[PDB]
């Protein structure tokens, strides 16, 4: 599942910038 | 009998650095992870389209917080044709993602000093052993 | 007196999409483009603010409505902002260093968008001062 | 009136002649800047105007040149409705201005690609050289 | 048996667009020029220093007039060891320059884009080639 | 005197490919 792929939850968020952050 | 470059280009890019600025007062003790793997579609009569996926994570590890994370889809159209099914094989499992390395390389080198972190220059890879995968894999799943 | 110094200007994130390739070569390049933009600040220690200049930019091509290519990125830079009254503050976080941040984010819009084969796109220059009045009210 | 019909570069010279051994030396960086801006009618209300940029580093326990950098950034703007003093300011310091965040990010990137440390020119007072104009 | 990316950096560049802005009142028929060329230096022990040199000129047609050149000298250190006077003769006039190339084509496409000129993007080059060139 | 610029000397060589050199 790519950085730049739709959030697998519908948000329209890019997995990375939703479920996918890695922020700290 | 013939293989010909016709576009190469860029088909997704991404990177991010989440931790920014703070990251940086942080010991740069960097650890690499990468992962790679191609898909090839036939585009047109003897044209193919070679599609290189790279993905980059780098970490600090006395921290474990990401650095970046970095991920190319780098891609070729190659017009190609008169060669047997495994040499056909080798040719846009090995040649053609080799021939598009150098250029997924220089993407991710220049991503990731936009972001102002130590240089990255992926080691060369070798393809041939992924082309062997391949083959391994095939003897695999047409023996069921 | 009053001081406004660079210390880093750095991507915090960067995505660039070229879905129908290689067929929308095939295409009569006739462009339609979305572009997006705006600013947000952070302070991130003494006199240490960190400017983030948000750019989103989508290319369609008319008679199909098929999408060329999507862009976006997220250019910021560290600076050091001191000696200023609230409106002169102001004015340098959403304008002044937004405005020096552009040219950075302009290039890295065209350096992807050339990666994907496509025609240069080379956003034109954006009056920052339009989106400090904005900000006021 | 003062519109920006196009920015472009007329002219850029990077060089790092010590390399690669000059990386083994200890970063002590001394930043030699220097700049000036010209300008000519081509049309009517139609002025060029350029940024001129030279910059050049030197570490200083040995003083060999890291790089030198040297643009020439420049941009035709639509000027009209000035007494000869407006003008001035905006053929001297306005104009120069909108370049100058250009010409940054182009002694940025150059500065890169030689793998040197990240070179963020700092702003320049424009004004600054209007007054050394009217003088 | 070794080979490694240690760095890769510039050592000269040069754009000029002598003719600017004028020349954009032409009708864009472009003549391109290119040339190319490596050479390689030990600067250590299995320590090389090989460089690209891509010189670049475009003309148009219909007048002759420059629009723009560009030179530029891309460069990289490696470490390379354990090869046979033939197997790195290729290293070092092929297969450095290859890995180079893609850096120097992204800087030149950069300069050409500041002068506001059409897109140029130089085309792959075939350094085996020129490696045999080299044996002759 | 520009380092793009022909040499003050009819070299042929750019200003600092001739007299403008900080080849250490
Ligand atoms: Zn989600
Ligand atoms: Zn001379």
């Amino acid at each position: 599942i790519g950085r730049n792929e739709p959030c697998p939850c519908g948000s329209g968020k890019k997995y990375k910038h939703c479920h996918g952050s890695r922020v700290a | 009998p013939v293989l010909q470059i016709q576009r190469i280009y860029v088909k997704d890019v991404s990177f991010e650095a989440p931790n920014l600025p703070h990251i940086f007062q942080q010991e740069w003790k960097p650890k690499l992870g990468f992962d790679l793997s191609t898909e090839t579609t036939q585009v047109g009569d003897d044209l193919y389209e070679v599609v290189l996926n790279i993905s980059v994570e780098t970490t600090l590890e006395d921290s474990g917080d990401v650095a970046f994370i970095c991920e190319v889809k780098q891609a070729g159209v190659f017009t190609i044709s008169g060669l047997e099914d495994v040499q056909m094989a080798h040719c846009l499992t090995s040649q053609c993602p080799n021939m598009l390395f150098p250029y997924a390389r220089e993407l991710v080198s220049n991503l990731v000093n936009r972001g102002t972190f130590p240089a990255l220059n992926l080691s060369p890879v070798n393809f041939d052993a992924l082309f062997v995968e391949y083959m391994n894999r095939q003897q695999a799943e047409n023996a069921e």
